[PDB]
């Protein structure tokens, strides 16, 4: 599983 | 909100690059990606640049003994760090690269990472691994007046970025 987006 | 808008956004922006991806250092294969291009332009394959399953391509060696091989590109990003070498290149999206240099700890304003390099016609790729267990994919095309150095240094402060994060 990707790991999610840091905040913008 | 996704990793394209953060690629997009942080990366893709700085017109250095012609392409980004992320992959996974646990197999190398790249999970998300984004492209120069005009989205949508029915056409543009983002993809392809990035990811290939599986193919055999034929070599010849200089002895002329033709043989067949099993191209896993994910493996040819990941036997760069962890050996130091690439047996056949480094292989991104079908097309094969020639893997010129690599860096390990290289210093960028105060944060430390492995660099690879790797060359092909009129472009070239950098490999960087990055927080959270992933590897950055940068793509360059000196077809559109972006260099090796330029897009390295985009690349580094993206990762600087990811490490700030
Ligand atoms: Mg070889």
């Amino acid at each position: 599983p990707p790991p999610p987006p840091p905040p913008p | 909100y996704s990793w394209d808008s953060y690629l997009n956004d942080r990366l893709l922006a700085t017109n250095q690059v012609s392409g980004a991806g992320l992959a996974s250092e646990e197999d190398g294969v790249v999970y998300a990606c984004v492209a120069q291009g005009e989205e949508s332009d029915p056409n543009f394959d983002k993809w392809s640049l990035f990811y290939k399953e599986d193919y055999d391509i034929e070599v010849e060696d200089e002895n002329g003994t033709k043989t067949t091989k099993t191209i896993n590109e994910g493996q040819t990003i990941l036997v760069v760090f962890n050996e130091g070498y690439a047996p056949d290149g480094v292989w991104l999206g079908g097309t094969k690269y020639q893997f010129i240099n690599i860096e390990r700890d290289l210093e960028f304003e105060g944060y430390n990472f492995d660099v690879a390099t790797c060359a092909k016609l009129k472009g070239g790729l950098h490999l960087v691994k990055v927080p959270g267990g992933n590897i950055l994919v940068v793509l360059y095309d000196e077809e559109k007046e972006q260099d090796r150095g330029n897009s390295k240094i985009a690349a580094l402060t993206f990762a600087k970025e990811l490490a700030e994060s």
